């Protein structure tokens, strides 16, 4: 055999084992989710407090692309940062030529093609992150999830990392119980709850919650972090639900 | 055995990495079918949305290459999108250089020649996808041309791709033995779509709802995909006969 | 500072009955100063003759270049290049230097070894082909040679007659040009024999 | 760098080259040797743009000396002249062309014949019984046309050169401070000590 | 003087056969009609080397394109490839071309200027004789010309150039490209400028020229 | 002379048909209204070669944009024109008016003059050597004009320009961009001269 | 085992062994401590000698007037990364007349380290860095690891037996964080912290290396007789 | 990465041999025999075609003997395709020399450069060496008639008589036995054929399985002629020497 | 990233074999039978159209390709490798010959260029040899009619007649018996059809057989008149009907 020693090599199954190995790095990472709402998207992430010595609120994991796109990822954090850097170059070159800020589907394929390229040669390693991203464009709200293979789809709700199966289950209930749609302010509170519920699969170290959102009504179609009273309101809601 | 890891010959004159790329083709477990009318070319593909959290509108394996050329892919979506973006770039560049819309069969040849290079150059892996190109060509008329990871391509009276390809193939083979012609003798594209779906149902032995199918239609000077409601109307017509 | 008229000199080619003739003056100068009276401007690669007028460094360079190209042709093709084919090779080679040209006026003469058809052609410095039944002229006294040729020439001249006509065409043209003369050479080319005659002319 | 002459007689080639180097209004030197030995039986005199002359001469000298070592064989005067012409013919379509004119005098030991080659900065090569570069030929070519013979001795050839130098010293506006004379025969290259 | 004229079932191009260097006639019967493809022909004006070179390069690439696509080449392909090439060189390649021919889309007539501008017309003319040629075309052109009418109008427009323009003369070359037929190339279609008999024969008595030396040239191996 | 005018139902593009080398009219039936997308058109002024080369590249970019991201905005088309015109301003002499119809944005008009700058306007007119006019009877133009009004406004404006300017002439061509589709209008001299 | 040959190969459990081996070079490195208040940020480093005849390897490198780091692992790799930081701090000054933020310094080191973990032929960096600085948002301490993972902390330690000093800082957190406008007392807390990572050997005059940056204090390094006060 | 699949074609064995050169020489040993014999008044090149088929076009075929210029020819032993790459290089080098010096290239200079190209493929580039051995037969005005051989190592040597390819051991013993210094071309022709006739793996040596060439001064007064023998001319010389 | 494979993937084994060339020839052996026969007044090249599916349109896939008006090519082995070699062959006939000499190359020199491309795939970095053997039939004024075989190694040989692929050993024996130096073109086509019937198993008609000739000039296929020296292409692909006519009198 030895089909798993080199990236871009097909196994007799027709599988790229090196990509499947990169997924194991993603499964090992902290839990991150995305929730699509009436007029936008909400992103949330689990930050493990390794030590008291970590400065609260000052190790930000959610990244902005252009002014209208949010990106969160689970797995090798540096690989995520490398992908967002590329995303910012792709968004800049699109805006430079076409004037309009990059549509989310357009932006999705730009990451998709770049990640997929890192499965075509043995000289390169696949990306060790699943990326949940999205925002508001001319055609409305879009949420995407992108995997080490370069595979991506649109989502009503997305989850990746150690607590993905727990998060997915709680996301599936929201889709069923709100067919006519979920509001932006609701989605922030739900996001908080789902991270707290997903923290049960990673409960050794206590954690710090981090939420962001793009809403046509609430943020005026731009990406902002949830801070102060609105963050504490979402934490309180999540604390009340676990008990 | 490093002759199974890269695209060099095995002792029995085979390229294993090409043969394994063909097996990646069926990884999605989706079956596609293409047929030609008088005035049109219809392509249908199964649409499977297993996850409830997925936005079904974004789950597609049919791509609009040019404005006259349609491409359905059998294989993983990353390689599918890699092939799609390249075909789109190639079709645009052709129109700019030579001052007329790239024909279906010429794009097919070009994508097949690219596939061939991956089978001869070691640093590039083959794409694990089969590309079915459809159009109503202004010279050749209704056209189906299909590319594979070996860099092989050919024209088709009709064709099928996927796990249950052989069942759909023999179903169409038997129809063309009876009809005695190289196409579906039908005026409207609506009835050619109805034929395509009907013969897929008979071949696979499964029924289809509006969300279980995905349809692409090529007419003179445009290729377009049908919405769920366009398919639903088409399924009702079959049922009422 | 006009490269085509620093060194000076002329070439003329004519067709006859089953024969061609090509002739040139022997002068090389540096403007007013005559330097050499032995500078032949006609070269042959097998049975294909090439005359070259213009900047003398480029005349020598192109001779060396076409010897190189015809030597490799013969080794690969296993036969001598024909006039019609050589004409195309001159045209190709000049137009390759389109925006940095060789300052030359080449003339091809020879008989096709297969068809036996007399062939002549002329070119500009960037390789445009002038194919002509009658005659081709090149150099600093081209105007003079056009006048002589257009009046003296008649079709289907015998080799012995064609010699007199081309000789008189060159000699009288050179004598009305300051940068041409100092001796002359005439090649009479039949299917399977070639005679080369040096003409007696005024040395001023 | 002004006057370079060359005469090919029966059994030798004689090169005469002016000794003066003039920069601006001053004569810097009156003993300048405008020649390099390329091989034991091949001498090259040069004249043209300052710097370019010596730089070109030494570069050719190095390349011929390299060939001599590699093949343990002396390149013929015809072969050396052809090499030198090709180097100048490259130069003329360079970013900054060598503005150098050269005479190459050599004795071919295979043919037992003296040979004189005149090459200008364009790479215009010609073989001559006698040659010159720049305004030198304006006076000397008429004199040589009259007195020169192919069957002349070296002494006859030196007397005919004295007649050329006397004509130049009479009718030329610049003081070129006399000439260094070098003979190239079967025995190699020697300098005439007094002229 | 070069022209193109559209008719019912095709297009016809025509040209004069004079080449001039300053006031001197370099060639009295040069071919200004070029074959890009079997049914796509080009009339060329300007620098003679440039019109031939640009016509042969695009003709070569069109042949390779035809083999690759397994289709008869189109005039719009020859047009697009020529204009993009000429534009790249910002007019330094002095080729002014009338491109015409029958393809599967029908009959087409285009002009190309050296800077890479193209025009569409039913009748076109380029070169020093264009104003003389255009006067005839503007006077006699009508919609729904027959083939016989189109050839006559094209050759008449060249004749106007031959007589009235000093940059044009000698003979008239025509190429007729009809839909569903082989393109017919009428080389020296008209020869209205035949040199009259000379008054005297300038054939010299043999031995008239003084000869210093004779020698046999060895051209054999 | 070329202009583009926004009205109730969409936008109309107008231009003349004259192409001149010096005083010779090279083409008297020129089509200066060029399609870069189904409902994005441009008016070309300046160099014919330059404007054709730019228009061909812009058409290529919008065809590729449409393949990947769907129907592009008029603003996007104007941006692609500007990019080519600004970055290559040293080598290019092209004055372009971009007019397009979206179902969202309705009629939009952008002008790319010789600078390579972009300007969004209710209407634009360029006359003579790609010279853009401020105002040009602003009391003659109103917002939400009818098609019939807008055709009459352009027909009058261009006819006055042709009257006074020898570079303009021939027929008046117009292209109407609305939800309904694309309409081509032509007005011959005998109609538009008597105004 | 089979998956540690290069940095371009994932293991079946999704590990990059060449990176994990680079991380091991840091553990072999000599101990260094970093801690900060609201006003000042301090680096304390235990320097290591080859023998008694040799000098003590310098652990602390200045990057700008307001920023510098201490190293543990391959010293040459620290030189490459500190030289890169110096240029980025310099670029920020020349182009934007702007002192580079400590957070951006972290981000730039992360992205430089990452590229060397995804490309064949190249190798990961074999050094860990503690970056301290005072910028427009006050005092900052960063921990760099050649995986690319950069972390902002009140305090930390890296190198051999670093766990001792890291535990002390975890306990002392509430005390040393409030040492505002008192440099000497914040250093004393850093020296008492590194003392928890000593075995047999104690802090001598040419052994200890201290650096400080703060509100009205440029990044300065104390060595030799200048650190005698804190023994 | 790609390091895994690199054969490292340019390394030394522990014994200090070049693997790929040694294996290339093994390849050449299975190729049809080529013999060069140098006489006082010319050079003979004789080569055996590799197991001919009856339906192979013999008259319009070139496998073994190639012309480099008017004064130099080579006999090939190894991969024909590899030889043609090197032959076209040698042909150009010869014309470059003629263009530069206006003199035909001396034989050794052409040989040294072609040998230096082979050398390069053994010391750098990481490519397989050329699986080719040449016999160079040439004339120049310095050393007169000359025989040389080159092999994939890029080493070249001069010879009075030499063989390359199959059964060289046997062929070299027979040449060493019958060769003398005052030998004529006609005598050397007879030696070349008699040697092939005894070393051949075929049942009997026939015209259709041979390529033959001579470099004589047979043309009028101090000029060299290259004669690449026709099928009928080989048939005649084979009867005249009494082998058929 | 980047092509790091700058080293040979084809090397000598201790036995002196070039593995990848030997394996490429094995791929050619598995390939469908194709043959060529040279007559006095022309050349014929023929092969079976092994159809992947009966739904596939065998007309669209062309195994016999025009390289120049006077030169045609057929193959045995990997079809895709052949298709890109035909593209490269047509281009090199222009770039390295026609754009220099203004005429199409002679058969032997185009073959030599194809051979060169295939030799480079044998020695260049990061590539495998081409898995095809080509038969190239051509005419040129000075050499007349000629037939060449080209192998993955880059080696080429001229043939009076030969076969390559599946049943080549048997096909070559059949041709040896039937071939003489007095064969007319019609006789060579007849023998070609007889030879190919042996190697074909299924249906044998004009739709399953692909056959082309290098013969007389075809003015009707030129596409224009008015230049007497241009008399039209010598390459002609026989139609489905023209083949079936010669199968009746078989
Ligand atoms: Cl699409
Ligand atoms: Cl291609
Ligand atoms: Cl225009
Ligand atoms: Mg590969
Ligand atoms: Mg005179």
């Amino acid at each position: 055999t030895g089909y798993d020693l080199s990236n871009s090599v097909f196994s007799p199954d027709g599988r790229n084992f090196q990509v499947e190995y990169a997924v194991k790095a993603v499964e090992n990472g902290t839990t991150s989710i995305g929730i699509k709402c009436n007029d936008g998207v909400v992103f949330a992430v689990e930050k493990l407090i390794t030590s008291k010595l970590l400065v609260p609120q000052k190790n930000v994991k959610i990244q902005v692309v252009d002014r209208h796109i949010g990106c969160v990822y689970s797995g090798l954090i540096p690989d995520g940062r490398h992908l967002v850097n590329r995303g910012r170059e792709e968004a800049a070159s699109f805006k430079k030529l076409y004037k309009t800020p990059i549509p989310i589907p357009a932006f999705a394929d730009r990451l998709g093609q770049y990640v997929q390229a890192h499965t075509l040669y043995n000289s390169v390693r696949p990306f060790g992150v699943s990326t949940i991203f999205g925002g508001v464009d001319k055609n409305g709200a879009h949420l995407y999830m992108l995997e080490p293979s370069g595979s991506y789809w649109g989502y009503k709700g997305a989850a990746t990392g150690k607590g993905r199966q727990s998060a997915k289950a709680e996301l599936e209930k929201l889709v069923d119980h709100h067919p006519e749609g979920l509001s932006a302010r609701e989605a922030v509170k739900q996001a908080a709850k789902i991270i707290y519920l997903a923290h049960e699969d990673n409960k050794e170290k206590d954690f710090e919650l981090e939420i962001s959102w793009c809403s046509l009504s609430e943020t005026n179609g731009l990406h902002k972090f949830v801070k102060g009273d609105l963050l504490q309101e979402a934490i309180d809601f999540a604390q009340k639900e676990i008990n | 055995g490093y002759d199974r890891h890269i695209t060099i010959f095995s002792p029995e004159g085979r390229l294993y990495q090409v043969e394994y790329a063909f097996k990646a083709t069926n990884q999605t477990n989706i079956n596609s079918l293409a047929v030609r009318g008088k005035d049109c070319t219809v392509v249908i593909s199964q649409k499977k949305v297993p996850d409830k959290l997925l936005d079904p509108t974004t789950v597609s394996y049919i791509f609009c290459i040019s404005r006259t050329i349609g491409m359905v892919v059998n294989g993983p979506i990353p390689d599918a999108r890699n092939a799609a973006l390249r075909a789109k770039a190639e079709a645009a560049e052709f129109r700019y250089k030579y001052g007329y819309d790239m024909p279906c069969d010429v794009l097919a040849k070009r994508m097949a020649n690219l596939s061939q290079i991956y089978t001869q150059r070691a640093y590039m892996r083959p794409l694990g996808v089969i590309l079915t190109f459809v159009s109503v060509d202004e010279e050749l008329g209704p056209s189906i041309y299909k590319t594979d990871p070996a860099g092989y391509y050919v024209g088709y009276k009709a064709t099928a791709t996927g796990p249950k390809q052989q069942e759909i193939t023999t179903n169409l083979e038997n129809h063309f033995k009876k009809s005695k012609i190289d196409h579906i003798n039908e005026e409207s594209w609506e009835k050619v779509v109805e034929f395509a779906i009907t013969h897929m149902i008979d071949a696979l032995g499964t029924e289809f709802s509006k969300n279980d199918l995905e349809v692409g239609v090529a007419t003179k000077d445009k290729f377009f995909t049908l919405s769920a409601e366009n398919i639903e109307e088409r399924l009702v017509a079959i049922a009422e006969q | 500072s006009d490269p085509s008229s620093i060194n000076g000199g002329i070439v003329v080619a004519m067709t006859g009955k089953d024969c061609v003739a090509i002739a040139c003056d022997l002068r090389l100068g540096s403007q007013s100063l005559g330097v050499s009276n032995k500078f032949e401007k006609i070269f042959h690669y097998g049975h294909v003759f090439l005359g070259i007028t213009g900047l003398a460094t480029d005349v020598t360079t192109l001779n060396e270049m076409f010897r190189y190209k015809t030597n490799l042709y013969k080794l690969k093709e296993e036969r001598a290049i024909e006039p019609e084919t050589f004409t195309q090779l001159v045209s190709s080679s000049l137009y390759e230097r389109r925006f940095g040209p060789y300052f030359v006026g080449p003339v091809v003469a020879g008989i096709n070894s297969k068809s036996g058809k007399p062939f002549i052609a002329g070119f500009d410095l960037i390789g445009c082909i002038d194919e002509a039944k009658d005659f081709i002229v090149s150099g600093t006294a081209s105007d003079q040679l056009f006048g002589m040729c257009e009046s003296l020439y008649e079709p289907n001249l015998e080799p012995e007659d064609l010699f007199e006509t081309i000789s008189q065409a060159l000699l009288n043209a050179a004598d009305r040009d300051a940068l041409s003369g100092w001796g002359a050479v005439v090649y009479i080319i039949k299917k399977d024999e070639v005679v080369k005659r040096y003409l007696k002319m005024r040395q001023d | 760098m002004d006057i370079i002459l060359g005469i090919r007689v029966q059994d030798s080639v004689i090169l005469a080259s002016s000794k003066a180097v003039t920069r601006g209004i001053s004569v810097l030197k009156d003993s300048d040797d405008k020649t390099r030995q390329l091989s034991p039986h091949t001498l090259m005199s040069f004249a043209g743009e300052a710097g370019d002359t010596v730089q070109f001469a030494e570069y050719i000298q190095a390349n011929i000396q390299l060939y001599s070592i590699r093949e343990d064989y002396e390149l013929s005067p015809q072969a050396v002249s052809s090499f030198v012409r090709q180097e100048l013919a490259k130069s003329i379509r360079s970013r900054r062309p060598y503005q150098v004119n050269v005479l190459i005098g050599g004795y071919d030991k295979k043919k037992n014949k003296p040979e004189l080659y005149q090459i200008d900065y364009l790479g215009t090569k010609v073989e001559l019984p006698y040659g010159a570069h720049g305004y030198s030929g304006f006076y000397t070519f008429s004199l040589l046309d009259h007195h020169y013979r192919p069957d002349m001795t070296t002494e006859e050839g030196l007397d005919l050169l004295k007649l050329c130098v006397q004509e130049l010293e009479k009718r030329m506006p610049m003081d070129f401070k006399g000439v260094i004379v070098k003979i190239v025969d079967k025995d190699g290259i020697r300098q005439v000590d007094d002229f | 003087t070069i022209v193109g004229v559209k008719f019912n079932n095709g297009v016809v191009i025509a040209a004069d056969t004079r080449s001039t260097q300053g006031p001197i006639v370099a060639d009295k019967n040069c071919a200004k009609l070029h074959r890009i493809s079997p049914k796509i022909w080009c009339a060329g004006a300007g620098t003679a080397a440039d019109t031939e070179a640009v016509t042969q390069l695009i003709g070569s690439n069109i042949e390779l394109h035809s083999l690759y696509t397994s289709r008869e080449p189109r005039v719009v392909s020859a047009l697009q490839m020529l204009k993009q090439h000429l534009f790249k060189y910002q007019g330094h390649i002095g080729a002014y071309l009338i491109v015409a021919g029958v393809d599967p889309t029908g009959s087409h007539l285009f002009s190309i200027h050296a800077h890479g501008s193209t025009d569409v017309g039913y009748y076109l003319s380029l070169g020093s004789g264009s104003l003389a040629a255009m006067a005839v075309l503007e006077s006699h052109w009508k919609q729904d010309l027959t083939k016989e009418e189109a050839i006559k109008l094209a050759s008449d427009a060249i004749q106007a150039g031959i007589w009235n323009d000093l940059g044009s003369g000698s003979n008239v070359d025509v190429c007729v490209m009809e839909i569903g037929k082989d393109a017919e190339y009428l080389r020296n279609y008209l020869t209205p400028n035949v040199r009259e008999e000379k008054q005297k024969s300038y054939k010299f008595p043999r031995g008239t020229t003084a000869v210093l030396k004779e020698s046999i040239v060895n051209i054999c191996d | 002379s070329i202009m583009a005018v926004t009205f109730k139902d969409g936008v109309i593009l107008g231009a003349d048909s004259r192409t001149t080398t010096g005083a010779y009219i090279a083409n008297r039936v020129t089509d200066k209204l060029t399609r870069v997308h189904d409902k994005i058109w441009c008016c070309r002024s300046g160099s014919a070669a330059d404007t054709q080369a730019i228009a061909d590249i812009v058409q290529y970019h919008l065809e590729l944009y449409t393949s990947q991201y769907g129907t592009p905005s008029t603003e996007t088309a104007a941006s692609v024109f500007k990019e080519l015109c600004y970055e290559n301003k040293d080598n290019l002499t092209a004055g372009i008016i971009v007019a397009g119809y979206d179902d969202k944005n309705k009629g939009e008009v952008y002008t790319i003059p010789l600078g390579g700058s972009v300007h969004k306007l209710p209407y634009a007119i360029a006359v003579s050597g790609s010279t853009f006019i401020y105002g040009y009877c602003d009391k003659n133009f109103r917002e939400n004009m009818s098609k019939e009004e807008t055709v009459d406004f352009i027909k009058h404006s261009l006819s006055q320009a042709i009257k006074w300017d020898g570079s303009s002439g021939g027929v008046i061509r117009m292209v109407v961009l609305t939800a309904a589709g694309v309409e081509r209008l032509i007005f011959y001299p005998d109609e538009y001269e008597q105004l | 085992n089979n998956y540690d040959g290069d940095t371009v190969t994932f293991s079946p459990t999704g590990r990059l062994f060449q990176v994990e081996y680079a991380l091991e070079a840091i553990k072999q490195g000599s101990v260094t401590v970093g801690l900060r208040s609201n006003t000042h940020a301090v680096l304390v480093a235990l320097k290591r000698n080859a023998d008694e005849l040799s000098s003590y390897q310098k652990k602390i490198i200045k990057c700008d007037e307001h920023m510098g780091l201490s190293l543990a692992g391959l010293a040459p790799d620290a030189r490459v990364l500190s030289n890169y930081l110096r240029q980025q701090c310099n670029y920020s000054s020349l182009v934007f007349n702007r002192k580079l933020a400590v957070e951006r310094a972290g981000h730039l080191l992360c992205d430089k380290a990452q590229k060397n973990t995804q490309s064949y032929g190249g190798r990961p960096y074999g050094v860990g860095l503690l970056i301290i600085g005072y910028d427009k948002s006050g005092a900052h301490l960063l921990e760099f690891q050649p995986s690319g993972n950069v972390t902002e902390l009140y305090g930390t330690a890296i190198g051999a037996r670093s766990q001792g000093a890291k535990t002390y800082l975890e306990r002392t957190l509430d005390t040393f964080i409030k040492i505002d406008g008192n440099p000497d007392e914040l250093i004393k807390a850093g020296v008492e912290a590194i003392s928890q990572s000593l075995r047999d050997e104690s802090l001598t005059v040419d052994n200890l290396s201290i650096a400080i940056v703060g509100k009205d204090t440029p990044f300065t390094i104390y060595d030799g007789e200048a650190v005698a006060k804190y023994i | 990465g790609s390091r895994r699949y690199d054969s490292r074609t340019t390394i030394f064995s522990p014994e200090g041999r070049l693997y790929q050169v040694e294996y290339a020489l093994e390849s050449i040993s299975h190729a049809g025999t080529a013999i060069g014999i140098m006489a006082s008044d010319g050079i003979v090149l004789a080569a055996e075609r590799k197991v001919t088929s009856t339906l192979l076009e013999q008259d319009t075929s070139t496998e073994k003997l190639y012309k480099l210029n008017d004064k130099i020819a080579v006999a090939v032993a190894g991969l024909t395709a590899d030889a043609e790459i090197l032959i076209n290089t040698a042909r150009i080098h010869a014309q470059n020399y003629l263009k530069t010096y206006n003199e035909d290239i001396p034989v050794e200079i052409l040989v040294r450069r072609l040998s230096d190209i082979k050398q390069g493929y053994t010391q750098h580039g990481g490519l397989r060496p050329f699986g080719v051995s040449f016999i160079y037969a040439g004339y120049d005005d310095r050393y007169g008639y000359q025989l040389y051989t080159s092999n994939p190592s890029g080493n070249y040597t001069g010879w009075k008589a030499i063989s390359v390819g199959a059964n060289t051991s046997a062929a070299q013993t027979l040449l060493q036995m019958d060769y003398k210094d005052d030998m004529k071309v006609d005598d050397a022709i007879e030696l070349a054929l008699k040697t092939l006739s005894k070393t051949t793996d075929s049942s009997a040596l026939t015209y259709d399985r041979l390529e033959f060439a001579t470099i004589r001064k047979g043309a009028n007064d101090g000029e060299v002629y290259q004669k690449i023998f026709k099928p009928q001319e080989i048939k005649d010389i084979l009867v005249k020497t009494g082998i058929t | 990233m980047t092509d790091r494979y700058s080293f040979s993937l084809t090397t000598f084994s201790p036995s002196g074999k070039l593995g990848q060339i030997d394996y490429a020839l094995t791929a050619v052996k598995q390939g469908v039978t194709s043959l060529g026969i040279k007559a006095t007044n022309g050349v014929v090249i023929a092969t079976e159209k092994k159809s992947s599916s009966p739904l596939a349109m065998s007309e669209t896939l062309s195994k016999v390709s025009l390289l120049t008006p006077d030169i045609g090519a057929v193959y045995s082995g990997m079809g895709p490798d052949y298709r890109v070699l035909v593209d490269k062959s047509r281009k090199v006939a222009h770039t390295s010959y026609k754009r220099i000499y203004g005429e199409y190359p002679p058969t032997k020199l185009l073959v030599s260029e194809v051979a060169k491309i295939m030799q480079e795939a044998t020695q260049s970095g990061g590539v495998r040899p081409f898995g095809v053997s080509l038969l190239i039939a051509g005419h040129d004024e000075f050499n007349g009619f000629s037939l060449y075989q080209v192998d993955p190694s880059g080696s080429y040989f001229p043939w009076k007649a030969t076969a390559i692929g599946k049943g080549s050993v048997a096909a070559k024996t059949f041709l040896e018996k039937r071939w003489n130096d007095e064969l007319e073109l019609e006789d060579a086509i007849h023998i070609a059809l007889l030879t190919l019937k042996e190697s074909v198993e299924g249906e044998f008609n004009g739709d399953t057989i692909e056959l082309a000739i290098i013969g007389d000039e075809n003015p009707d296929l030129l596409g224009y008149t008015g230049i007497p020296t241009d008399k039209g292409p010598r390459f002609r692909k026989l139609t489905s009907q023209e083949i079936n006519d010669r199968l009746e009198a078989l």
